[PDB]
This record gives C-alpha cells, structure tokens and sequence, in this order.
C-alpha cells in the first residue's frame, strides 16, 4: 500500500476495536438496501424486499461476516493485497461473475458503517487512511479479471 | 438536455449508419469486452469468442434500441420505458457500465464515419448516449 | 426519483441536523480534501488548513443550500437554478466531484446521527444527494 | 501497466504513424468542445465560443502539440511513467491546479481521435492496449497530487 506508518497505525488501531460479526452483517446489508441492484447475486438468500427483511436476513448477516473476515485477514498483508487476494480475485471473476465495481460500492459502504459505529473516533485523517485501504482492496480483488 | 442542433447532429450521423447499425453494435460490444473485462461478468452465458453469433445477435438488439431512441428523440423516456424496467428489475447492470459501452460506441462510429465524426457531432453523440444511459438507469432505485 | 418515503426520511434526518448544519458542512469539506486531494484543485485561493475560517464559511454556505433543497425537495430544479448556473458557467467543477462530496456528507451524518442513520435513511439521503448532484450539473453542456 | 509484450508492440507500431502536431491539436480541441467545463483552464486562449473557434485557435493547436509531445515521450518509457511524469505531475497539482479527472477525459478523447484517424486499423485489441496506456499515463500524472 501507499500507507504512511502513521496511516498504517491508524487503520490497525481502529480495526482492533471492530466487531467483524456486527460490522460485516451491517455493511453487506446496507449494500443491498442503498444499491438494490447488488441483490442480483443473492437471490437464494430469501426475502430482501425491505430494509428490514435484508437487515434481518441471517444468510446476509452470515455472508457479511465471511466477507469482512477475508477483509480482516487482508489487513495483515497491506504490503501485498495483490498476492493476498489473487485466489479470491480469480474466484470472483471466473466462478461468481461479480462486477469489480461492486468492490468499490462495498468499500464506501464500509466507511459509512465505521463512521456510524465510531462517531467521534472516525476523524477525517482516519477516514483518509481507510479510503486508501478500501481502494487498495477493491483493486486487488479485480486484479485477476480477464 | 439535447438542443435542436444536437438532435439534427444525431439524426444525421445515425442516418449514415443505416444498415450497418447491427454490425456497429456488435463491434462496440467486442471493443467493450476487450478493453473493460469486468463488463463480461454480465454475459456468463454468452460465447464471447470473435464472431460469436450471440454477440452478433445482441449487437443488433442494442442497435435497434438506439435506432428507436433516435426515431423518438423527443420522447425518449417513453420510447425506452420497457428497456428501462428490464435493466432496473431483471438485468440490474451497475450504472457505470453504461458509460463504458457509450465510450465504445463512440469509438466504433469514429472508426466508421470519419467524414461525419466532426467535433460538433462527437459532442452531440456523447450527450445523446449519456441521455439514453440516464433513461435506462432511471428506475434503479 | 425521490419517493414520498425518501422525502420524509430526508426531511427527518435533516431536521435533526439543526443548528449544526454549518459545522457538518465544514466537516464534510475537510474529509473530502483529506480523502480526495484532487478536490483541492478548486480551492487554490483558500487556506485549507484545519479550522480555517474560509473552510468554515464555505461549509455554512453549502449546508444552507442543502437546507433550501430539503425545503423545496418537490421543486429542486427551481430552488437551485442560480446554483446550477454558477456551477455550470462560472466554477465548472468536474461532475465526478459531486459524488465525492456526497460521500463525505454521508460519512459525516453517520458519525453524528447514529440513531437516525438507519439503512432506509442512508438509502434516501444517498438518492437525495444524487438528485442534488444531477440538478447542479444539469446545465453543464 | 499490464502491457503484454504484444500490447506494447501494437501501441508502438501505430504510434509510428501518428502526426503528433495534428493529433495533439485535434485531441485538445475536441476535449474543450465535448466537455466545455475543461475550458476553465484556458481563458487566456481567446475565443472558444464555438467549435470552429476552438479547433482553429492557434493557441489550442500549439498547446495540444506540447501536451502530445510530453505524451509521446511517455510512450518511450512505458516502464517508468511515474518517474517520467513526476515533475509534470507536481506542476499540474501545485501550479496549474488541474483536477486529475481531466487526464482521464483527455485519454478517452485521444482514443476517439486515434479511431477517427486509423479507421479499421484501430482494432478492438489495439484499442484495449491504448486503453491501458492512457490510464497508465493518467495515473502517472496524478501520482504527485496531495
Ligand atoms: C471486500 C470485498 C470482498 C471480499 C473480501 C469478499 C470475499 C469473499 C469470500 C471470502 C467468499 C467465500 C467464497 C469461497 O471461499 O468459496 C466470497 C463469496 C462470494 N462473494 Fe465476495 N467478497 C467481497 C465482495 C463481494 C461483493 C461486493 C459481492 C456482491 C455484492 C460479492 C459476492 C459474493 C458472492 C455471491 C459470493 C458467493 C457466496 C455463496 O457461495 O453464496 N463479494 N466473497
Ligand atoms: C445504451 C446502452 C444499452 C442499450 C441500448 C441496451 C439495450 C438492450 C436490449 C435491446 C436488450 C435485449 C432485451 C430483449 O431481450 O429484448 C438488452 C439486453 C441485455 N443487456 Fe442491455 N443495453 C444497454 C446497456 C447495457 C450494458 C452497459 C450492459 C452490461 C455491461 C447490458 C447488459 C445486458 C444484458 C446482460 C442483457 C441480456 C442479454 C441476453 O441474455 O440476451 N446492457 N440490452
Ligand atoms: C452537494 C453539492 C454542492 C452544493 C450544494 C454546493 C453549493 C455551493 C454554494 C452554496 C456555493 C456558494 C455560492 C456563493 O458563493 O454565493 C458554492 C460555491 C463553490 N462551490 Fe459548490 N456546492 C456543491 C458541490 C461542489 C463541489 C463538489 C465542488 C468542488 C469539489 C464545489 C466547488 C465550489 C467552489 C470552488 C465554490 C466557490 C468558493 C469560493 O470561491 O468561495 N462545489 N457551492
Ligand atoms: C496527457 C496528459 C497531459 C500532458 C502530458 C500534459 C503536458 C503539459 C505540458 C508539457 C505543459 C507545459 C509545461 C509548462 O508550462 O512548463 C502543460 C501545461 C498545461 N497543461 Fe497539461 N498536460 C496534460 C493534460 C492536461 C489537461 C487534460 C489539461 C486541462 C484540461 C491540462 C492543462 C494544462 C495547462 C492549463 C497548462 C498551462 C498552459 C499555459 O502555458 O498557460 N493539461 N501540460
């Protein structure tokens, strides 16, 4: 990444305070609600007819935890997101057929979730470092598309 | 909004396309597949090889809709209603992809109508494709 | 298009903002500048340092315009005519930037109105900032 | 910059045929015409009121040639665009205050100009190679923004 040690520490430190379970379910859910077209990939999850039906859907919550899970592990390889996500990049392209643009929407949604949760703690500078991280992650995941 | 000048420009350039619209729609697709691979995620079910009939078939469909929007330049929201619903409700193509195809259609036309692809026409065609894209994405949320 | 539920959601959320709209305006600017440094190109004449009076003042101005937009949510095009003009013919800010500022405004609201920033409200404010963006860039060409 | 050996050959073979004075003037003129907001940086150029006033403006023509000259040189250093473009990057940021998005608008316009000029020769795969290049250049020009 083009993260400053200081930027690295900011990211790392906030993340330590994160409940992946709750943040993961919430990020994915907000995604399906704010950008309804992303539901195209989760038909099999059930009723996503309402914010309420989405937010409460257990399959959604659980997929969210799997996603933030992998994201979490990527924060341990911030100097090689590319190599960390290569297998997952090919999977997303060749098996799942997920448009790379979705990686970008999720990123922004993630930042809104973190701000929501940490309030005061999620300062402009901390946000700036997280924007750099979501961008990098999004780039790594779309890296093997062909 | 399209100006009278814009409208004239569009009918004129599309006018010259004529019978090749189908073929130009196919090439625009191929161009898009090759330059922006992420767009391919929407066609998992297609044979995307060069000269694929599926692509040929699809390009004709896209070209027909554009021809229909030119034919109804003063009532695009209504002439494209059905296609707007399809995209919003079934296909659910992320909006950024409209800009990508638009771009490849402009390249395609530029490559085929050198004498007509003037600065003024280029500007009008870009505004036009932007308008079609806006309509097609209007009922997304 | 803003549904009646959206309009209600927006009116509600913005209602809670109250006498802090100015501060939130200033905060959204600051988050934009730090996160998307290309946005700073439009403010060469400002002191972009933290707590700058120029930044505070401008934050107020933007906040105020948003308020007037909530108040005329049914008639935006008309409520923001002057502003659509300034932006298209004077400022000439590239359209991509409206999306950056909109995002920083959501982040700011989320951080300040936790109880109110529900998923449904998030969706409405997003649509809202998008409509405001559309209006402000409608006379560009 | 994922330029495959064959993509680089293709870029280079066609650039061989380009009259940079000409293409430069065409590309810049069309930018100012298709995206009129971009005229914001050229108020000292005189009359830009109509397409003819823009395309024929000796000042636009001269600037276009300059811009495409700098671009051409970039094409000789595909290996190191960031290095190649660092002083220009700082200048556009710090002195000129040119939003980075302009570099992407120009790139697309340039691709339309190349297509206009080469017709059938500007094949799907040649475009894809040039798409990588203008993005590479756009990235390099924005690398020093802060
Ligand atoms: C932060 C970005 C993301 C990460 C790190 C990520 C990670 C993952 C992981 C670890 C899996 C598990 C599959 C396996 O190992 O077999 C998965 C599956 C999947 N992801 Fe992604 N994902 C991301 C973004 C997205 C987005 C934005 C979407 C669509 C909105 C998406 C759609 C899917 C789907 C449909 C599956 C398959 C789940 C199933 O099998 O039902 N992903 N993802
Ligand atoms: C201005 C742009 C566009 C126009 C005029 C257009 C028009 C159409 C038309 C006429 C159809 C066929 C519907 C039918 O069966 O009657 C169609 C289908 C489709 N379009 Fe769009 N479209 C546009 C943009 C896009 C983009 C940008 C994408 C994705 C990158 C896309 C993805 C699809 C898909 C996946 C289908 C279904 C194809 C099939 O299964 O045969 N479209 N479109
Ligand atoms: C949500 C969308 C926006 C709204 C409601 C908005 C509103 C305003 C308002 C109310 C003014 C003050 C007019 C006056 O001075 O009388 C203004 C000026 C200005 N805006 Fe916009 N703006 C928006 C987006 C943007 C963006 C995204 C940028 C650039 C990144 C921008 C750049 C400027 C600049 C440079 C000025 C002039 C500042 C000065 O010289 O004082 N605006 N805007
Ligand atoms: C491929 C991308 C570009 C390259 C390689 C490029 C290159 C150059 C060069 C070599 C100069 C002269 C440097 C000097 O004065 O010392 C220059 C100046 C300038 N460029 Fe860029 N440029 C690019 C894109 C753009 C774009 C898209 C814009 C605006 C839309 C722009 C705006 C300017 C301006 C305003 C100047 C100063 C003109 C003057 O002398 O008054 N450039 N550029």
């Amino acid at each position: 990444m083009h993260l400053t040690p200081e930027e690295k520490s900011a990211v790392t430190a906030l993340w330590g305070k994160v409940n992946v379970d709750e943040v993961g379910g919430e990020a994915l859910g907000r995604l399906l609600v704010v950008y309804p077209w992303t539901q195209r990939f989760f038909e099999s999850f059930g009723d996503l007819s309402t914010p309420d039906a989405v937010m409460g859907n257990p399959k959604v919550k659980a997929h969210g935890k799997k996603v933030l899970g992998a994201f979490s592990d990527g924060l341990a390889h911030l100097d090689n997101l590319k190599g960390t996500f290569a297998t997952l990049s090919e999977l997303h392209c060749d098996k799942l057929h997920v448009d790379g643009e979705n990686f970008r929407l999720l990123g922004n949604v993630l930042v809104c979730v973190l701000a929501h949760h940490f309030g005061k703690e999620f300062t402009p500078p901390v946000q700036a470092a997280y924007q750099k991280v979501v961008a990098g992650v999004a780039n790594a995941l779309a890296h093997k598309y062909h | 909004v399209l100006s009278p000048a814009d409208k004239t420009n569009v009918k004129a350039a599309w006018g010259k396309v004529g019978a090749h619209a189908g073929e130009y729609g196919a090439e625009a697709l191929e161009r898009m597949f090759l330059s922006f691979p992420t767009t391919k995620t929407y066609f998992p079910h297609f044979d995307l090889s060069h000269g694929s009939a599926q692509v040929k078939g699809h390009g004709k469909k896209v070209a027909d809709a554009l021809t229909n929007a030119v034919a109804h330049v003063d009532d695009m929201p209504n002439a494209l209603s059905a296609l707007s619903d399809l995209h919003a409700h079934k296909l659910r193509v992320d909006p950024v992809n409209f800009k990508l195809l638009s771009h490849c259609l402009l390249v395609t036309l530029a490559a085929h109508l050198p004498a007509e692809f003037t600065p003024a026409v280029h500007a009008s065609l870009d505004k036009f494709l932007a308008s079609v894209s806006t309509v097609l994405t209007s009922k997304y949320r």
